[PDB]
RNA sequence: UGUAACGGUACAAGCUGUAAACAAAGG
RNA sequence: UGGUUCGAAAAAAAAAUAAAAAAAAAGA
RNA sequence: AGGUAUGCAGUAAAA
RNA sequence: AAAGGAAAGGUUAACCGCUAUUUAAACACAAAAAA
RNA sequence: UCCUAUUUCCUAGUACCAUUAGUGAACUCAUUUGGUCUGAUCCUAAGUACGCAGUGAGCUAAAUAGAUACAAGGAACUUGACAAGCAUUAC
RNA sequence: AGGAGAGCGUCUGUUGUACAUCAACACUAGAUACUGCUAAUACCACUGUGGAGGUAUAGUAUAUAAUCCCUGCCCGGUGCAGUAACAUGUAAA
């Protein structure tokens, strides 16, 4: 529908407005509304030229509202009908950080309405079951050994400002008391990670006995 | 025809009847030439299982066929022949 | 259809491992995209054919030739030879565009023929001013990889440069002035005019994936002044996200350079910054495979016959050792090839120089065998073993690696070709030794 | 659904004894909204609670009243 | 029973006491070996992956080895192909038998 | 069902699986594992631990642990824990089965060729029902009324019976074998 | 309509855990192969160039390796064959199947001639001895040759099941504490002496503790994997090439008969 | 059907070749004298000149029926199943027909272009591969061994795969004679031995003959099915007479090609199948009855309870099935010497 | 109906669709496909 | 020609085309 | 992670869609 | 037993 | 026994096709014509 | 100078479109609580180291649908053992 | 839904969704008839398609059916075959 952008443009129509998000975004994230034709690069040329922002990302999203019908009303005529327009939600991430109070909305007439405090411990739809993929520190690649803190190198860079030793940030309120390892014991309390520890003494392998009849 | 790798020209073969005579060691005259190996193959693949026969008027003997020699129709159907209001479009235009 | 049963049941366990292999298949491929850019706006858009006679070429074909040529991977050592044959014919000639052009070819396919930019780098110097950004930045960058060092032209290109700044593509900049850091042309006036113009061409005209160029730890330990280091390293921990394995790497060793020489910029630098930096440290940055070379493996079997327990091929912190002893751990080796210097020359290139005085003011007690002296050893094993019980028996190597004596290009062909012969005799009478040789067969 | 094409309201021409009120679902939502707002140092009960044009800082109350 | 069980497992989680449990024999509830099944599986998927692997890194390695220097040629075949090409009279030439 | 086309073992099967069969020596096969000459190069143990599980011989001491990486199962794991071999539903007993749908435990034997089965109701107790279903297949046995598990006096008094039928029938049939009719 | 596919797959495949067990033992031990042991030879010739070429020469092996009788057939290799045979074994190898091949070149396009009809009778049987060596009856598959060794078996697998080295020495990083039975295989086709085959434990076994979890209780091939299956003296590099009629093995040393080697 | 290569490629009414020749020499006069010489050796080899009869068939299959290491050892099979016998023992090859001589078979499921059931009571089968078998024994003078014997889904007889001296594979029709490594060639100066390709008019009086062509090179097309065979009679110079298995005596151009011997599988008839899911699985329907269904439906049809027929035999279309004859009078005989009568009129006769 | 633009629905989007229904809104284009998916 | 989809406009059975109700005063 | 895209294989066309706008002098 | 990461043509073989 | 996949792509081979072709990205490195 | 070669090779920021990743027929249909219960499978489970779900109030009449327990008789019922009954009961 | 028996269909199957789950239909097999290949038969645009890329141990049509013993007499009638037309043949026509 919207006219196709020529490869010189020297006169943009487009418009980049700011959205107001009834849901959490990070720090360096800011959502937009913009014609839904333009595409990622031409956003960030877009913001890059006429702005002068330094651009790290963009995502994309396709809204179209959703039908109503006119039921209500005196009178009414049940004719369905769309608030709003159908248009992308550019989401940019930057260098730099956006005020929550221009990106966000807030209330205080229905106070559970605040994304800006309750952040990702909530999903904002009827999503009930939060799924997030591993995040970058968890994976293997670029990501952080766990017996790094050992190491002469990064000790060397701690100085004075930052204490390595990860048995400095256990919870004592959810962390439970060490047991004795010769006895029966849960692997989730305390070893948080995928192998046995050879200071567990050897376990027994159960087979199972599936025609116990022909013996 | 099936012509067989030059690699690998031995195909699979059950156990020879006791008494038949050996086979010869395969003669791949074929091999001497990259060109050669290609026309002949070209060859092979221009060969045909079958050839058929079919009504052609051009043929002095030619002839067509009607209908059964009882000259009976299917029970309790009328059948209703082809018209440009029935079945005027099937399989191609006239 | 219809199957029978029997072929049912196969058909139906093999169409459920295909499903399993396929999914197994994908695990690995966090870092494939779907979606893969090429580049393409430096393609010419006229036609050559590169085998054509070079007598018949002029600048501007040739130029494209050895390009195309470059880009095709058609790495033949007799057309490449007809190409510097033609090219010194034609040195009179020559376009800043073609030389550019030429240049980013033998640079990109690595042709290590120094004579050839030997022959065009006066001619390069001559015409600088009718040079433009792409052509100072491609003959920067070619020597740069190759090796063919020559100080007062890349300082000449360094000053076009900045005399040019206003026409300057950024990314050319950065690259000069990296290609400069890493060659060692630049004295303290032109070191400090290159910061100032380069903090303000990232300021004002580098996004994040221009920017990440510039992180390079040997710019940033010999060349940036004091608020450009400031900057970048600020910089950085804004631009990370856009950034790959090999800018993480020099981010890190830029990091631990700025700490071992320079505690007051360090200091001078934020709490935030420092806390961005101590956390990369603790991250598994994706290495290349590395493994040693002949002459390592020579040295690493001579010292085995000494009788000192070592490892090979091996990383600390954000450097790779070539050996590392394990009775005294602190003792560690070093095997310097011809790559390792300047070509034609014995100085060391100035990342060797910044590893080998990080270690040393790390703690690490350095020795160092020099192809040129091993090569004069030949195939013997008793000289080997004599000629490293020797370095043993002496003090380690300063803080501050000095350059060796001076050579000539005759004499680096002359021991290349040597080493190409030792390698062989060695290579054979390895394979041989590890041959039985013993079935003898009374088929006659 | 919300455009009122379903069939939905045919069940609804006859009565029911009652329905159910799904209350372990719903608390459980609830108090994962208490917590994500708690661990800020909010009170969204507390203020949910409170009378109109009553302030209340703090965990205080009747009892406060009370004692104080 | 799993009820009592249950709450008294939790107060003890709840109240941080060392991670033990009842060590006495715990009935079998199943009749499948899902666990090994499921290791045989998995290994499959790994190896399936090394494999996988090892195919990209002998890909781009025979590639960069075929582009090399001293080893890489441009050539033509010794004797032209228009003196080893069929003459047109040969009688396997296309055209020349019947079809 | 007891099919003909199910396997013959009801094993858990771990085949060899072999790599492509024109790819080279993998790259941890370059290292050298003398103590005195030392070089591990990268990835080493990843693709060694993953090479050694294909013979599928040597699936490692701690098989399946050794393989599962997703922590849901870790989480579950216990040590030092005395576990149970046999599911709680199965007999020693031959003959002994569970239909879960009716809620029985049937006994099935043959007796004089004939393919009988009894139920017995598991909602008075499963242990009940399952040890009143395990006495009654015992009482058949020694009573004789299980085909191959009869001795050579249950036989013989068999046979009695056997014979009185026998000798009913060829009166039935007296008069084909004589040669009249 | 749906074109999802890959992880996205429309199919609706069991989840039931033994039948997918079952599926596993049709789609691998009953797997149906449509090449042959010479097709497989043929696809690995570049690396089996002198066994190809001897097959490929002499007459009646190709006839032999292709018959319907599930045969296994261990494959040496050019490298073998070069390291293990003296030189003038080799160069006699190679004259003659070039012979061979040259005779059978001749038929496509005094006593002098009639000598040539000696020595081909000659140099077909001894190759024809050769290579029917290397074969031998029924379809003997790597892990039933390595269960028939005794890997697999609590009772004897023992030096090969716990293997372990001095981990400091290696990965020091991580030990800061620590810084302080033959089996017997049926005769070849052109022999008598059934092969023995046994297992031993690879260099890159002791090295398994160290990056995986373990339950124990209280020079060297550069051959992957944790075992290694030796044949008559010959190690096995590359195991179960299946086949429709066989499997073929790769080896690294050829299987000399005893009337083909030299006494003295 | 037509689904496979198009009219251009398959109708051909008059066929100008014979010999499928493939040269090797340079020229074609050295093609010539490699021909002469290529026939000369067949005919020096040629040594049987007297008829093939069916006692001389008895004989010799009399004379062929008198002329634990071989498994997948650790392999436990299906808990039931378990193939009749093992690959090295079974008289067929017991692996798959070769990929590169066959295709995927089309199934029209006896419904024509107007998408209709025109073929009636056929059903979908087992899924087949239609297989390329060589008709016209084109190759002549050149002398290929049987490497195996192969079942056909399609076919009532056996295929045996001829692998020609230079390499070349090929799918022929098995004679029941015919075992591996028989040595077969098709030439008029070839022997009179089963699996032998010759003229007509080369071939003996009393000799027995398949796979006949009715056109000179156009693919022999008379004499297929399993155990079926046909006999020279009579020889003039240019026709030569046949009696056909249907008792039918008609002549053939001298220049038709045929084999010798009888049609391999002559114990086809005997099979039994013992259950209707047996002919469901070969792919066949349920066949009602025409006096099942309302008079609507067959002429046979309608009355209360069970009745006869009520007229003479008729199918669904209205035409006497039992004596009538529907070959077309007019339609000349032509070689046709003499066509059998009725199955009742032969026996009592 | 219960398919189609009726009672408001509109024209077919990717969204009402099911998957391998190709509908953009207007982009331009930026490169060209492989024949592996790329 | 006619009609429609989206978009703008009082979120529309009107008007209208990203210049989405208005240029009329230019070397 | 899928669709798209090559194949199956399709004008067997999902109106307002595209690697899909007059199609190389493209000004490197 | 669909297609996997410089990409278009193009022949053969095959767990 | 009822007789069962081969189009495109990857692998290996062969190859006198071509920017309709791998960064003007980077790391590593005793390494290579003619004379 | 006894590794089958001692062979440089990480992730080029990445077009357009889809996705609420969980319980649950979640489809066609409509007396539509979406979600519990009504069946196999999916975690070596003391029901999976406290999970998912739980709808106005009263009130001894009969009749009905069921559940349990029936003395002694035991098919005498009915067209017909239909429906029921047995297949639990010291341990 | 046990023990001992009879009837009808051999059997496993199909079956009228929503009054018929049956003794009705099919069925393994024994017969008869047609059909020499551009076969007959079917579809009824007819130089076309299925049959069949099959070839009388094949295909199509109509009964009767799986296992054992049996299956009597009639060609006057009707149909069909046979011949120039007769004669004559054919009933598991």
């Amino acid at each position: 529908t919207p006219p196709k952008t020529p490869r010189n443009v020297f006169f943009p129509w487009q418009v980049f407005s700011v959205h107001r998000t009834g849901a959490f975004l990070e720090r360096r994230r800011v959502a937009l509304k913009v014609p839904v034709n333009l595409t990622k690069f031409e956003i960030q040329s877009y913001l890059e030229k006429i702005y002068g922002a330094r651009v790290l990302k963009v995502s994309t999203l396709i809204v179209v509202p959703r039908r109503r019908r006119d039921i209500f009303g005196p009178r009414p005529s049940m004719r369905y009908y769309r608030v709003g327009c159908t248009f992308k939600k550019a989401i940019v991430t930057l260098e730099d950080g956006v005020p929550d109070a221009v990106k966000m909305l807030r209330s205080s007439i229905e106070l559970a309405k605040n994304p800006d405090i309750t952040k990702h411990n909530l999903t904002y739809s009827g999503r009930v079951r939060a799924f997030k993929p591993p995040s970058a520190a968890q994976r293997w690649e670029m990501g952080e050994s766990k017996y790094a803190w050992r190491l002469p190198i990064p000790n060397l860079l701690a100085g004075d400002e930052m204490q390595l030793n990860p048995a400095l940030r256990i919870d004592e309120s959810t962390t439970q008391m060490f047991p004795d390892f010769s006895k029966p014991f849960f692997h989730n309390a305390h070893f948080n990670f995928s192998w046995k520890p050879e200071e567990v003494p050897f376990q027994q392998t159960v087979k199972l006995d599936i025609t116990p009849w022909r013996r | 025809y099936y012509l067989p790798s030059g690699h690998q020209p031995h195909a699979e073969r059950q156990v020879f009847h006791e008494g038949a005579g050996e086979s010869p060691p395969l003669n791949l005259w074929w091999r001497e030439n990259r060109e050669l190996e290609e026309a002949f193959r070209r060859r092979l693949g221009e060969a045909k299982c079958f050839e058929r026969a079919f009504a052609d008027s051009s043929e002095p003997l030619g002839y067509t066929k009607g209908r059964c020699r009882g000259g009976g129709g299917k029970s309790g159907r009328s059948v209703r022949r082809r018209s440009k209001t029935h079945k005027y479009r099937e399989n191609r235009a006239f | 259809g219809i199957l029978r049963p029997r072929e049912r049941l196969l058909l139906n366990a093999l169409k459920k491992e295909a499903d399993i292999r396929y999914r197994g298949r994908r695990m690995h491929k966090r870092f494939r995209s779907w979606a893969q850019q090429r580049v393409r706006h430096y393609w010419l858009p006229q036609k050559v054919c590169v085998t054509s006679d070079p007598q018949l070429m002029d600048g501007s074909y040739i130029a494209a030739c050895v390009q195309k040529a470059a880009t095709l991977r058609k790495h033949d050592l007799q057309l490449w030879h007809g190409f510097s044959k033609r090219i010194l014919e034609l040195a009179d000639s020559l376009t800043p565009q073609q030389m550019g052009y030429i240049f980013y070819g033998y640079g990109k396919s690595l042709f290590r023929h120094e004579e050839l930019y030997r022959g065009l780098l006066p001619f390069v110097a001559e015409a600088l001013p009718e040079f433009h950004s792409h052509a100072l930045m491609t003959v920067a960058w070619a020597l740069e990889r190759v090796r063919v060092n020559d100080r007062a032209v890349v300082a000449q290109i360094a000053e076009e440069a900045l005399a040019k700044k206003d026409l300057m593509r950024p990314a050319d900049f950065i690259k000069i002035v990296n290609c400069v850091a890493r060659m060692g042309a630049a004295p303290p006036s032109l070191a400090a005019a290159l910061s100032a113009e380069l903090m303000r061409v990232l300021d004002e005209k580098c996004n994040a994936l221009l920017f990440r160029g510039a992180v390079d730890h040997v710019a940033v330990a010999t060349l940036y002044s004091d608020p450009l280091r400031l900057y970048l390293l600020e910089r950085f921990t804004k631009t990370a996200i856009c950034c790959r394995p090999m800018h993480y790497q020099k981010a890190f060793q830029s990091a631990v350079a700025i700490r071992v020489l320079h505690p007051p910029v360090w200091q001078q630098l934020s709490k935030a910054v420092r806390n961005f930096y101590i956390r990369l440290s603790l991250r598994r940055i994706p290495q290349r495979a590395r493994r040693p070379s002949p002459l390592h493996w020579d040295v690493s079997n001579a010292l085995a016959k000494l009788g000192v327990f070592h490892r090979n091929t091996f990383q600390w912190g954000c450097f790779w050792i070539d050996i590392g002893e394990i009775d005294d751990r602190r003792q560690c080796w070093f095997v310097d090839g011809p790559s390792d210097f300047y070509s034609s020359t014995n100085e060391y290139t100035e990342a060797n120089k910044l590893q080998h005085r990080i270690l040393s003011e790390l703690g690490w007690n350095i020795r160092r065998v020099r192809w040129n002296d091993w090569v004069q050893l030949g195939t013997d094993m008793d000289a080997k073993v004599e000629y490293l019980r020797k370095l043993r028996e002496r003090p380690p190597w300063p803080a501050i690696l000095t350059d060796g004596p001076s050579s000539s290009r005759q004499e680096m062909v002359a021991n290349l070709r040597s080493a190409r012969d030792v390698q062989r005799a060695l290579k054979e009478r390895r394979e041989k030794n590890r041959q039985p040789h013993s079935l003898v067969m009374n088929l006659g | 659904n919300k455009v009122r094409t379903d069939k939905k309201e045919r069940k609804r021409a006859f009565p029911q004894r009652g329905f159910w009120k799904k209350q372990n679902f719903l608390q459980v939502k609830n108090n994962t909204v208490r917590l994500a707002f708690a661990v800020q140092g909010v009170d969204l009960l507390k203020l949910k609670r409170l009378r109109w044009g009553e302030v209340r800082k703090g965990n205080t109350g009747w009892w406060t009243d009370d004692y104080r | 029973i799993v009820r009592i069980r249950k709450r008294y497992m939790g107060q003890r989680i709840e109240a941080g006491l060392p991670p033990y449990v009842w060590g006495g024999p715990w009935p079998q509830w199943g009749r499948k070996r899902s666990l090994f099944i499921r290791g045989e599986m998995y290994r499959r998927m790994l190896i399936y992956s090394f494999d996988e692997r090892r195919r990209r890194a002998e890909k781009l390695r025979k590639r960069r080895q075929a582009v090399k220097w001293g080893v890489f040629k441009l050539r033509q075949p010794s004797v032209p192909p228009a003196l080893t090409a069929l003459p047109t009279y040969h009688p396997l030439y296309p055209g020349n038998l019947p079809k | 069902s007891a099919n003909p086309y199910k396997p013959k073992s009801r094993e858990v099967f771990h085949p060899y699986v072999p790599a492509p069969e024109h790819l080279p020596p993998p790259a941890y096969t370059t290292a050298v594992l003398k103590p005195m000459q030392q070089f591990i190069p990268k990835d080493f143990y990843r693709d060694m631990r993953v090479d050694s599980l294909r013979d599928g011989v040597s699936l490692g001491s701690d098989f399946p642990w050794n393989v599962t990486h997703k922590y849901r199962f870790w989480r579950r794991r216990k040590y030092n824990v005395q576990l149970d071999d046999r599911f709680i539903r199965l007999s020693p007993v031959t003959g002994v089965d569970y239909y879960p749908r009716l809620n029985v435990f049937a006994v099935q034997w043959r007796e004089d060729g004939q393919h009988r089965i009894r139920w017995f109701r598991a909602a008075y107790g499963l242990t009940r029902a399952m040890r009143a279903a395990e006495n009654f297949r015992k009482t058949l046995e020694a009573t004789g009324r299980v085909d191959n598990w009869r001795t050579a006096r249950h036989l013989r008094q068999q046979m009695l019976e056997r014979r009185q039928q026998l000798k009913l029938r060829k009166k039935r049939f007296a008069k084909i074998s004589s040669g009249q009719f | 309509w749906t074109r999802a596919s890959g992880m996205r797959n429309p199919v609706k495949w069991t989840r039931d855990w033994e039948v997918l067990n079952r599926k596993v033992y049709f789609a691998f031990d009953e797997r149906e192969i449509r090449r042959s042991m010479l097709d497989a030879v043929s696809a690995h010739r570049k690396t089996a160039s002198l066994f190809h070429r001897m097959i490929n020469a002499v007459p009646g092996v190709a006839h032999a390796m292709s018959l319907p009788g599930p045969h296994t057939f261990f494959l040496p290799s050019d490298k073998a064959c070069r390291d293990h045979l003296s030189p003038d074994s080799l160069h006699a190898l190679t004259e003659r199947v070039a012979f061979l091949e040259e005779q059978q070149r001749q038929r496509v396009g005094g006593g002098t001639a009639a000598a040539i009809a000696d020595r081909v009778a000659k140099t077909t049987e001894q190759l024809r001895t050769f290579v029917l060596a290397h074969l031998i009856p029924g379809e003997w598959r790597m892990k039933t040759l390595l269960l028939a060794c005794g890997a697999g078996d609590p009772r004897r697998n023992g030096s090969l099941r716990y293997q372990d080295t001095d981990r400091e020495l290696f990965a020091p990083v991580m030990y800061a504490s620590r810084l302080g039975s033959v089996f017997l295989l049926p005769p070849p086709q052109s022999t008598d002496e059934p092969l023995p085959v046994w297992v031993q434990a690879s260099r890159y076994a002791a090295f398994l503790p160290i990056t995986t979890s373990t339950n124990f209780p209280r020079r060297r091939s550069t051959v992957g994997g944790a075992l290694h299956l030796w044949v008559g003296g010959a190690l096995v590099t590359k195991g179960d090439l299946r086949a429709h009629n066989g499997v073929v093995h790769m080896i690294d040393k050829p299987l000399i008969p005893v009337q083909l080697l030299a006494s003295p | 059907s037509s689904s496979y290569l198009p009219r251009a490629a398959t109708h051909r009414n008059r066929v100008a070749f014979q010999l499928f020749a493939t040269p090797r020499e340079p020229t074609a006069s050295k093609a010539a004298a490699a021909a002469r010489a290529a026939a000369e050796a067949v005919a020096r080899s040629s040594t049987v000149s007297a008829p093939f009869t069916v006692q001389k068939q008895q004989r010799l299959l009399a004379l062929l029926a008198a002329s634990d290491l071989f498994r997948v050892h650790g392999l436990p099979g299906f808990s039931g199943f378990r193939p009749s016998s093992p690959p090295h023992l079974s008289k067929l090859f017991r692996g798959r027909v070769s990929r590169h001589l066959s295709c995927r078979r089309v199934n029209h499921l006896g419904r024509n272009n107007s998408g209709r059931i025109t073929v009636r009571f056929r059903g979908a089968g087992h899924f087949r591969r239609l297989r390329f078998v060589d008709y016209k024994r084109g190759r002549k003078d050149i002398f290929g061994t049987v490497l195996r014997l192969e079942y056909d889904p399609n076919r009532s007889a056996h295929l045996a795969l001829l692998q020609y001296d230079d390499g070349v594979l090929s799918y022929i029709l098995a004679t029941e004679v015919t075992r591996p490594g028989d040595r077969v060639v098709a030439s008029k100066h070839a022997s009179i031995a089963p699996g032998n390709c010759l003229p007509l008019g080369n071939i003996p009086v009393s000799t027995i003959v398949h796979n006949v062509e009715l056109r000179p090179g156009a693919g022999g097309q008379i004499v297929r099915a399993g155990g079926c065979y046909a006999t020279v009679v009579a020889k003039d110079r240019h026709f030569v007479t046949l009696k056909l298995s249907s008792t039918e005596v008609r002549r053939f151009p001298a220049d038709c090609w045929a084999t010798v011997g009888q049609v391999s599988n002559a114990a086809h008839a005997e099979r039994i199948r013992g259950k209707a899911g047996v002919s469901y699985w070969m792919g066949e329907r349920p066949r009602t009855r025409g006096k099942a269904m309302n008079p609507v439906d067959h002429p046979h049809g309608g009355g209360t309870g069970k009745k006869g027929l009520k007229r003479p035999p008729v199918s669904k279309w209205g035409i006497l099935c039992k004596g009538y004859k529907t070959r077309a009078k007019k339609k000349p005989l032509g070689l046709i010497v003499r066509r059998k009568k009725a199955n009742k009129l032969i026996k009592k006769f | 109906a219960k398919v189609g633009p009726s009672k408001g629905r509109g024209p077919l989007l990717a969204k009402f669709a099911p998957v391998g229904f190709k509908k953009g809104f207007g982009a331009i284009g930026l490169g060209r496909h492989t024949k592996k998916g790329f």
